[PDB]
């Protein structure tokens, strides 16, 4: 239900469609490994399948950029770490001394 | 092509004969074909091409993970309705139906994933004699396949899935940019192929996009006509993408990083003997296994010499077994790593294998004495095993504890020994000094005079000489350092 606006604008205006960006906080919360097992309600697996279907079989939606912020990459399902799905991964590490000075300046 | 011939000749031959003969004799057509290999080999491509090439029924492509849904069993059983009805209508005349299940191991692991197996096994064999259905199972991980399916009569045939092809796919990708006169002539595609050794198609697309990205950056902080992709972007973008392979040929090149000096003729003699043995292995058809031992005082330099001989050999296959690779492993892991390293040397017409510091692999310490008997026995057995038919090995092992090996009685396993004595005459020191351009002529003439009056017999290893020269270069370039230091290391 989140992608309806992008689909509508794409269908309406071809390549003139503006850029729509949606960002998923706490990505590892729901999209854990889809082979966890447990013999119970499967709503924790069809969620990944739905997102993967709307992200891979996009039907040529080329005006969407999803940003995912997390603290533990290892827990993310491996199926989403491949070309065409979350390609670029940027690591943010601890600041350097000059960055420390910049942060101190900004804070004060 | 070889697999393409095997699968066609052996499996897909029975259907050619007139149907009545098959019906009468009772010969049974092979049912299962398992194509396996690393990701990106194109297993899906081959699966698709097989159906069209053989003029078979339109393939039913179904994703492995999508199988997840009693409705899963309903789908599995419904899959076979068309083939069952078609065979019922005609019989032996039914056309060949092919079903491909991508990522078989995803759902067919050792309870939807169990009921699916139940349905498939119930339909596949027993009451049914449908020889018109061919199921192709493709998986990147062969070990994960259920044992219930790994048995005779099911998936009998297993098939395992280059530089030129890589260049061709590069051309395929580049066509659009090259045609529109936006590519500089300096870019050598073959060079990029030589750089990309362990990359798959998606990685190639990624490198293309990143290299273009650098050209994009060059413009943005109406001259769009000058947007050109340069070789520098291709060189720079290589840092983003990464492969998932490994090579040890580099390890055999770093061991000689310090280079040769030819400070004495015996070095040339040893090299000559090595080139003789390599030729002997190359030419004789009876000598299918040659073992050599290279022994000498510690620090004289033995790994570098063997690595040099191996690099001069030029054989298709060369490898090194060094302690560094085994560090941190448990015993049951070392014994398997050593076994695998040997088992991978029997798949090529000519092979060279180098073993480094034999006594260190065995964990020898003289206080006990303590050592690991299992690895010792494994190596002793391996060093005498003849390779399979028509394949030839050359093994060179380096050691520094000749006496210990004598005690263990392992010495009977080697065919010949080569001794490498460390330099003792000041002439060799002069050669090394001129080779290392340590000092001018006057200093290099005074050093010998200073030494001759203090230490007539030199007896120092080359490694120590090099390190001493390096450390003396800084404190006091004049002789007043070196002669002392070396006298201290005598
Ligand atoms: N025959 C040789 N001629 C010239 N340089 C050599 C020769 N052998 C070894 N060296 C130099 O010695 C350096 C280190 O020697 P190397 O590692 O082979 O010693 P080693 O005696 O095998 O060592 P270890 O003491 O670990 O048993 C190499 O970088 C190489 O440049």
């Amino acid at each position: 239900n989140l992608f309806k606006d992008a689909e509508a604008e794409y269908r309406a205006k071809g390549e003139e469609s503006s850029l729509h960006i949606i960002i998923f906080d706490e990505l590892d919360s729901v999209f854990k490994q889809r082979g966890s097992r447990g013999d119970g309600t499967g709503v924790g697996d069809n969620v990944v399948n739905q997102l993967l279907a709307k992200m891979d079989g996009v039907d040529q939606l080329n005006n969407i950029l999803v940003i995912g912020m997390t603290n533990r990459k290892d827990l993310i399902d491996s199926a989403l770490l491949r070309p065409g799905r979350f390609e670029v991964q940027v690591e943010i590490h601890l600041p350097d001394e000059k960055g420390r000075l910049q942060i101190f300046d900004i804070q004060t | 092509d070889k697999e393409f011939t095997k699968i066609f000749r052996r499996a897909f031959a029975s259907r050619i004969f007139p149907p009545s003969v098959i019906e009468k004799l009772g010969i049974s057509h092979v049912k299962g074909l398992l194509l396996y290999g690393p990701p990106g080999t194109g297993k899906t491509l081959i699966a698709r091409k097989i159906g069209t090439m053989l003029n078979a029924k339109e393939p039913k492509i179904v994703n492995g993970p999508e199988i997840l849904s009693g409705s899963s069993e309903e789908n599995i059983r419904n899959l076979f309705k068309d083939a069952e009805a078609e065979y019922r209508a005609k019989g032996e005349e039914s056309s060949l139906h092919i079903i491909i299940f991508d990522e078989l191991d995803s759902v067919f692991k050792q309870g939807v994933g169990d009921n699916v197996v139940n349905q498939l096994l119930a339909k596949m064999d027993g009451v049914d004699q449908l020889n018109n259905i061919l199921v192709i199972g493709m998986t990147n991980r062969k070990d994960l396949i259920d044992s219930a399916l790994l048995r005779p009569g099911r998936f009998e045939v297993q098939v395992e899935i280059d530089e030129k092809g890589r260049l061709q796919i590069f051309d395929i990708q580049t066509k659009k940019m090259r045609e529109n006169n936006m590519m500089s002539d300096d870019v050598n595609l073959a060079e990029l192929a030589a750089l990309t050794k362990n990359f798959s198609g998606a990685e190639i697309e990624g490198l293309v996009k990143s290299a273009s990205s650098f050209a994009i950056n060059k413009t943005v902080n109406k001259d769009i006509a000058k947007l050109k992709v340069t070789r520098e972007d291709f060189l720079n973008a290589l840092n983003d993408v990464t492969p998932a392979f490994g090579i040890s040929e580099e390890d055999l090149k770093t061991c000689v990083e310090g280079g040769m000096m030819l400070y004495s003729e015996r070095v040339n003699s040893i090299l000559k003997n090595g080139a003789r043995y390599v030729r002997q292995v190359r030419e004789s058809d009876k000598s299918r296994l040659v073992s050599l031992l290279i022994h000498g005082p510690a620090g004289s330099g033995k790994t570098a010499l063997a690595a040099e001989i191996a690099l001069k050999s030029g054989f298709p296959f060369i490898r090194l077994i060094s302690p560094n690779e085994l560090s941190g492993m448990s015993e049951s892991a070392k014994i398997a790593y050593i076994d695998n390293t040997f088992r991978d040397a029997y798949k090529s017409p000519l092979n060279i294998l180098v073993i480094d510091s034999l006594e260190t692999l065995v964990d020898w310490v003289p206080i006990g004495p303590r050592f690991s008997n299992n690895i010792l026995q494994m190596l002793k057995v391996a060093l005498k095993r003849k390779p399979p038919q028509d394949r030839r090995l050359l093994i060179m092992t380096t050691t520094s504890a000749y006496s210990v090996l004598q005690q263990m009685d392992i010495l009977s396993c080697f065919d010949n020994e080569i001794a490498v004595p460390n330099m003792t005459n000041l002439d060799e020191l002069n050669n090394v000094m001129i080779e290392s351009n340590f000092l001018d002529d006057a200093g290099r003439v005074k050093v010998i005079n200073e030494l001759s009056r203090s230490c007539p017999n030199f007896n120092v290893g080359i490694k120590k000489t090099l390190t001493n020269i390096e450390t003396a270069r800084h404190d006091e370039d004049p002789v007043n350092e070196l002669v002392e230091l070396m006298t201290q290391s005598a």
